[PDB]
């Protein structure tokens, strides 16, 4: 039996329904979503870290001339300095006054702490939604990771459930992503080979153990001080450190719809957006007949408590009579009241006490109990808290809180003016006919 | 801060996140004294209330104006064939109804 | 300096262009694509293989009764048969006539040859084109893999080249892909848990060593023969073998645009679809002054031979008088005719030979040698081979092969009618004026 429904994309809250085959017993279905992930297709480009300007020892020749032999190290600067009279601790190094030669050679390599302290630059596109449902169809419950593409069914007890695709293609993640220290940022990093000095990605190692890194760190060798053996350089500071000093806050704190960004798979959690459709391919064996379930006669519904709070702040009470003692489903077909439980276990002459939730000020819904319909009617009152620490358990219908007094003010001041204009039109018509009757005289 | 029905969340240092949710407890009484229901639905639904009062005032004004217009035209159409007679003698019953001399 | 150009996506055929800076030397550019890959994002859903119905040994109790103990094996059947009289080689097993009981248990397990003989069922989306170029910009030549998204530049000698994205999102692959033995199939496989017996995917293991397989093979246990210890069973035959028997041919035989499906990773190569835009960021140091290059005076172009074939079948002789002996660029601006070489080395008074290629019967194309512009003009002849084994080196211009005689026939049949109708209209106007003149005397 093909049954299609729709579930809102919101974790924690139980979602209840029933299936009414036209001549059989109603089959209750309950789905409570627990954890709804969103895992993009993530593509590593490069990592970066702090650099470490390595320097070779100065080659000194006395009354000679050196040359520049390159090594093709990253950003490998080299320069030959003439007119140098260096000193060691044990006196001067050459005897020649001039024509001595010192060679400075510097290169950029990545830091020793690159392994545990690095930032991963990614690209993300075309995410994949995946929920941890908790389905109960005819008191047979499973807990299964369902995938919410339009296929990939979950099978249990012959029942085939296909939870279709989300109504929205929204993702919190951008086209480019930087991951650093368990937190994830929407940063527009430059491409490989486009890294600029002083900003994020001046070092670009392809992987953590790539052993071939791009480096553009504005390194310039300088002339040594007269009488000293050192290699003086001048370069722009660590762009990774400067990225860490600025760092507009993580996507964990800035994401729309209240998402919960996590790390080891890059994923978002519990983004309250969209809605999941559902397909139920139910076999015919589960449809129990009518007379194998209880069936009421002369039932009546009264409202004990009625507060239009956020949670189950209404209590309806059903006095019933039925010639069996078993459980049967309860359901509200409109979205007027959201019931708490899905079934009520019955005696033969007792009473039932259900808990509902509603946004209405004058609730009038038609409760469906075992196979019948009672009408639960009352008046709800405002709740005592302004602010609660749990979300809403009902749906705000348009014209839900219109408060019959204000229905009377909209009926009188808008329908009464129509009464004024129709009696004016009738009076005008009677006047025109009486003038024509008067001028029938000649 | 302003917290709506869609939610709100803050983090204070190393404390865990606290989510809050507003629910519909507006100041006023929706059950009488019609300047109290208007403040209730103004703090409740601010944008819809001004549009509703604007269109209800416009329809009431147009209806009262057009009814007064039609009644005055019908009074003129009644009394004019009895005010062009040289020896004006508007009846009695039309004098009480149409408020004549 | 931004120089934007567009290259047709086709391997092997060289592409030549020059940058005409208004007061500096022309700068040659030569780009030959070697291998154009096309790689979709590929996601493994399950594997399948031949199966193997595992059987348990029959549990016989002599004059008793047995029960069913489920082992929860895949597609496991367990029927228990009474009224047995089994046999071994050493006579009868039990000694009763009735009331003996035999338990048969069968289950499905994936085959022993699963590792080296199995089909991998993937999902494809969102291709990522990548290209092996060979770039020469002003006798600086590299060979470098490029990524042809609109970024990820290639850097050599200060030139920053970025190959823009393809003008077409065409992929030879469908949404669903099966790999079997180096060959790839657009095949709409059933989802995991949706396998049917006797067809593809009646056995579904999530990975190759997953230790959890889905088996839907229609296994039914039968009743054994009187006096025989065996487990009889009936099941639908293997659907991986039936899929190998069906197997409409691979994607390297049915794909359009000449694509070549390979799988070390799953990719297409050398599809002749679309076109790569290019972006040149040429620095201002490569532009040599005009006066340091050769420059001609009194140059003249004559066509020696001219065949409007598919290869280079035209020889033009350019006689010049050079101010200096050196190599310089030759280029044709239009797609009227495509030259063979990008540079010609000059003497001071020699005559140069260029090889070009055209579709024109009557070509009139303006060559560009070092900085001048000569006008090459002639007539081509039809080739001799009907079918060649190399693709087309030139462009198909609309009205390229009109063969001047047919220009004369079209111009006569299209212009004489207009001449006759305008002299008819002028004659009508003169006749009207002559009528108005002759009626003037009235």
């Amino acid at each position: 039996y093909e049954h299609a429904t729709t579930m809102p994309s919101q974790a924690g809250i139980s979602y209840n329904t029933i299936v009414n085959r036209a001549g059989y017993a109603p089959l209750p279905i309950s789905i409570t979503p627990t954890k709804i992930k969103l895992i993009p297709t993530v593509n590593l480009e490069y990592v970066t870290c702090h650099y470490k300007t390595g320097m070779d020892s100065p080659a000194i020749k006395c009354c000679g001339s050196q040359e520049c032999t390159p090594t093709y190290r990253p950003d490998e600067q080299c320069k030959v300095f003439t007119g140098v009279y260096p000193f060691m601790w044990g006196g001067a190094y050459c005897f020649c006054d001039t024509e001595n030669t010192q060679v400075s050679k510097a290169y950029v390599m990545k830091s020793d702490d690159c392994l545990a302290d690095h930032a991963e630059a990614y690209k993300a596109h075309t995410a994949s939604v995946q929920a941890f449902l908790n389905i109960t169809v005819g008191e047979h419950s499973i807990v299964t990771t369902v995938y919410v593409n339009g296929e990939t069914p979950v099978n249990f007890n012959g029942v085939k459930i296909t939870a279709g695709p989300l109504s929205t293609a929204w993702t919190p993640f951008d086209r480019k992503i930087v991951q650093y220290a368990g937190e994830i940022y929407n940063y527009d990093f430059p491409e490989y080979g486009a890294g600029q000095p002083g900003a994020f990605g001046d070092i670009q190692s392809r992987t953590v153990s790539s052993s071939d890194l791009y480096a553009n760190t504005n390194l310039v060798l300088q002339r040594p001080k007269a009488g000293a053996i050192h290699v003086p350089y001048t370069q722009a500071p660590s762009g990774f450190e400067q990225w860490k000093k600025d760092k507009a806050p993580s996507l964990k704190f800035t994401a729309p719809f209240g998402c919960e960004i996590y790390t080891n798979p890059i994923r978002a959690e519990n983004c309250a957006v969209g809605s999941i459709p559902l397909a139920f391919d139910i076999p015919d064996a589960l449809f129990t007949r009518v007379s194998e379930t209880p069936t009421l006669s002369a039932a009546e519904c009264t409202l004990n408590e009625c507060v239009y709070s956020s949670d189950f702040g209404g209590i309806a009470t059903v006095k019933y009579s039925a010639s069996k003692s078993g459980k049967c489903a309860v359901h509200v077909p409109s979205g007027t009241a959201t019931l708490k439980e899905a079934a009520v276990e019955l005696t033969e002459q007792g009473s039932a006490t259900i808990h509902f939730s509603t946004a209405n000020i004058h609730p009038e819904f038609r409760l469906q109990i075992c196979t019948s319909y009672v009408t639960c009617k009352g008046d709800c009152h405002p709740p005592k808290d302004h602010i609660v620490t749990h979300p809403q358990y009902h749906a705000q219908t348009f014209t839900a809180a219109v408060s019959k007094t204000a229905w009377t003010w909209l009926t009188s001041l808008l329908g009464g003016s129509a009464v004024i204009i129709i009696i004016g039109l009738v009076l005008a018509t009677i006047v025109a006919m009486y003038v024509l009757t008067n001028q029938k005289h000649n | 801060f302003t917290v709506t029905e869609k939610g709100w969340e803050f983090v204070w240092g190393n404390h865990p996140p606290k989510r809050f949710w507003a629910q519909e407890t507006a100041p006023g009484n929706p059950h009488g004294l019609p300047h109290e229901v208007i403040t209730h639905y103004y703090h409740r639904y601010p944008m819809s209330t001004i549009l509703g009062l604007s269109i209800c005032a416009a329809i009431a004004t147009v209806s009262v104006a057009a009814s007064t217009w039609l009644f005055c035209r019908s009074r003129v159409a009644c009394l004019t064939p009895y005010r062009l007679t040289p020896n004006a003698r508007i009846p009695f019953c039309l004098a009480v109804l149409c408020c004549a001399r």
